[PDB]
């Protein structure tokens, strides 16, 4: 639309120009969320449902 | 978790408009939160929605 | 220097040009995908 066009060809262009942040980001989650998954089951049960 | 990744764009598509346009800082990033204002005022009141 | 080099090729050759292999061929996805919101 605001910029030049492509079904296919435009999407791996964008594809391609920030990566980075939704396998970076994607990624400091996960551990980022590890200090609960397990870590601790003492105390903070209920860290382990979250 | 949220809150640390939003910040992650913003200073991410930061590095596109120095490492990959080469020029200078300060108006580089000026027209790459323009390719996240929509995903800014329409994250959030989709974030909102559950 | 360059570890960065590790990756670069792995989003391009394995996954931008791998990626765009994919909707080359859409097709069956669109039961792998019926079979994934059918089967969660």
């Amino acid at each position: 639309d605001k910029e030049g066009k492509g079904l296919i060809e435009a999407t791996l262009d964008a594809v391609r120009m920030r990566l980075r942040p939704i396998l970076m980001t994607s990624l400091a989650f996960i551990l980022g969320v590890m200090p609960l998954v397990i870590s601790t089951g003492a105390g903070s049960g209920a860290q382990n449902a979250v | 978790g949220l809150l640390v990744d939003a910040a992650i764009v913003v200073v991410e598509n930061v590095e596109r408009v120095m490492a990959e346009e080469g020029l200078p800082p300060k108006e580089a990033t000026r027209k790459s939160m323009g390719q996240i204002q929509g995903a800014l005022v329409g994250i959030a009141m989709v974030l909102s929605a559950v | 220097f360059g570890w960065f080099n590790r990756m670069f090729e792995k989003s391009t050759h394995h996954y931008t040009d791998s990626v765009g292999g994919i909707l080359r061929s859409t097709g069956r996805y669109l039961v792998l995908y019926l079979i994934i919101v059918v089967g969660m």
